[PDB]
């Protein structure tokens, strides 16, 4: 059967999943069929709005045509509002195998069960503490700077060269 | 039906945290409005010569295209995403295949994605900076202390 | 003479001591105790910095 | 377990058929249920085997237990990723990819989607220090030789 064949992959482009940060979801479609697919629709309802917050990207989209021996990509950004294990289920893609042919229902890959970490572990590990250090130096200025001048001002009064 | 005087309201996203993200992903979303009320208009996006078919959302008039790139190549700067309709998009493949200039074909509209660069960890760790500045301070005092005690 | 020696010894001792404590704490906290639980790092850095300065004060004679 | 005639599978390697050593390889398996009954995808496996003896396992890669269901006349795609050891480059290996699926009634069917000998490739991506260090010596050896010749003569 030389009809259209669409292989889909739903994968995460984040090395870790951390609360409050941006999470990446990439849908990759590969048309390994000989004939170009027509009216490709992908729907992703597996993410409720309560857990993941959409930053940019449309979960549900449609494509007019996909050439054979070609591939298409699609990325959406989500923000996990909570911490806890989540089962990243599969998406659903519907397309026409042949011009005026039956609609073919297909499922995209499933990342599986993935754990989401807590924020306080990350900031202590990879967030730069620029401002904290700058305040620390000022915080230690009164303890060091003033005594040094107090010493030095005394030296300025008795260090008369011979 | 070719869109007459397409008005667009572009919005773009870009990856700014490499430590969590494996790559730098760019997403351009356009809610295109047409004078002729042309709904469901096929669109394509061209990035530095690479062709990406623009995605169409379920809501009428919303468009999205997302192309990923590796961290080591996602250099800070500006990105210009060009778009071409089905009629022009056919010409573009011919021009590219015939090696004719790609700029000769005017694009329907352009979207610029301003990438400020992703974070590859601090150049010199602040702790190392903190240690040296204090260590330099100690040596000067140590230089001072020895002067008195000598 | 004693007043100058008294005062200037107080300031330079004060100035020198504070620098060593903070510098020792920073290095120990972030380079020697870089892999320790914050309380355990906190206990060791503060104690070692203050305790060593206590011993180093007598070790300077 | 033979591959049931009602199931049709495909395998597409994302980054081509090159399997660079110490690099992530990704491919997508597809499953089509042409039968009238449900098919459950149990787990996907991969392994390295000897080219001259396919009965000898070299490296077995962690199975991916899918336990996913594909009803009749429906398609499903499954992603599998694995990283080959760095030293294996420049030597061939018998790469086998097997799909395990069963029908509701309890019959087990296995499909060797990809059964071919694949070669792991050698790479020179950058001129790392080892490349420079051998550049210093050969130039340095000549520099001592050229300088040494001047002084002697």
């Amino acid at each position: 059967e030389e009809g259209a064949r669409l292989l889909a992959s739903k994968s995460l482009l984040n090395r870790y999943a951390v609360e409050g940060r941006d999470l990446t979801l990439q849908y990759n479609i590969y048309n390994v069929g000989s004939s170009a697919a027509l009216d490709v629709e992908l729907s992703d309802d597996s993410f409720p709005p309560e857990d993941f917050g959409i930053v940019s990207g449309m979960l549900n989209v449609k494509w007019d045509r996909i050439a054979p021996a070609s591939n298409v990509s699609h990325t959406v950004v989500l923000r996990p509002l909570k911490a806890g294990y989540f089962n990243f289920t599969s998406a659903t893609v519907t397309y026409l195998a042949q011009e005026d042919g039956p609609v073919v229902i297909g499922f995209t890959s499933a990342p599986g069960q993935g754990g989401i970490l807590a924020q306080r572990e990350f900031d202590r590990r990879f967030s730069p503490h620029f401002l904290d250090w700058a305040a620390f130096g000022v915080m230690t200025l009164p303890s060091i700077g003033i005594p040094l001048l107090l010493w030095y001002s005394s030296k300025r009064k008795y260090d008369t060269p011979k | 039906e070719a869109c007459v005087e397409p008005q667009i309201t572009p919005s773009y996203y870009t990856t700014s945290d490499a430590v969590i993200s494996t790559e730098t992903v760019f997403i351009v979303e356009i809610s295109l409005t047409c004078k002729n009320r042309v709904q469901n208009m096929a669109l394509y996006a061209d990035v530095s010569g690479k062709q990406f078919p623009v995605t169409r959302g379920q809501d009428v008039g919303r468009y999205q295209v997302s192309w990923s790139l590796d961290h080591k190549s996602a250099h800070a700067g500006t990105y210009e995403v060009r778009f071409f309709d089905e009629e022009s998009y056919s010409l573009l493949r011919k021009a590219q295949r015939n090696n004719e200039d790609i700029s000769i074909i005017p694009p329907l509209f352009t979207v610029s994605v301003d990438h400020r660069g992703t974070w590859n960890g601090p150049w010199v760790s602040t702790e190392v900076l903190a240690a040296a500045i204090g260590l330099v301070i100690y040596y000067l005092a140590f230089s001072a202390k020895s002067h008195i005690q000598a | 003479k004693n007043e100058v020696a008294d005062y200037e010894a107080t300031t330079f001792s004060i100035f020198y001591n504070n620098t060593l404590f903070l510098v020792l704490v920073i290095v120990a906290s972030f380079f020697i105790l870089k892999n320790f639980n914050p309380t355990v790092n906190y206990i060791l850095s503060i104690s070692a910095s203050s305790g060593l300065i206590a011993l180093l004060s007598t070790g300077s004679k | 377990p033979e591959a049931s005639p009602s199931a049709d599978t495909t395998i597409l390697f994302v980054k081509g058929e090159d399997f660079p050593a110490n690099n992530i390889v990704k491919f997508l398996v597809g499953f089509t249920n042409k039968g009238t009954e449900d098919f459950i995808v149990e787990s996907l496996d991969a392994s390295f085997r000897y080219p001259q003896d396919y009965q000898f396992y070299i490296q077995n890669f962690t199975a991916l237990p899918l336990n996913t269901v594909v009803p009749p006349q429906r398609q499903a795609t499954f992603e599998y990723s694995f990283i080959p050891a760095e030293p294996m480059g420049g030597r061939p290996f018998g790469l086998v990819i097997n799909l395990n699926y069963k029908d509701l009634n309890g019959n087990v069917f296995q499909d060797a989607v990809f059964n071919q000998t694949v070669t792991i490739i050698e790479r020179e991506d950058g001129l790392d220090g080892e490349t420079i260090f051998m550049y210093m010596f050969l130039a340095g050896l000549g520099l001592l030789v050229v300088v040494g010749l001047h002084q002697l003569l």
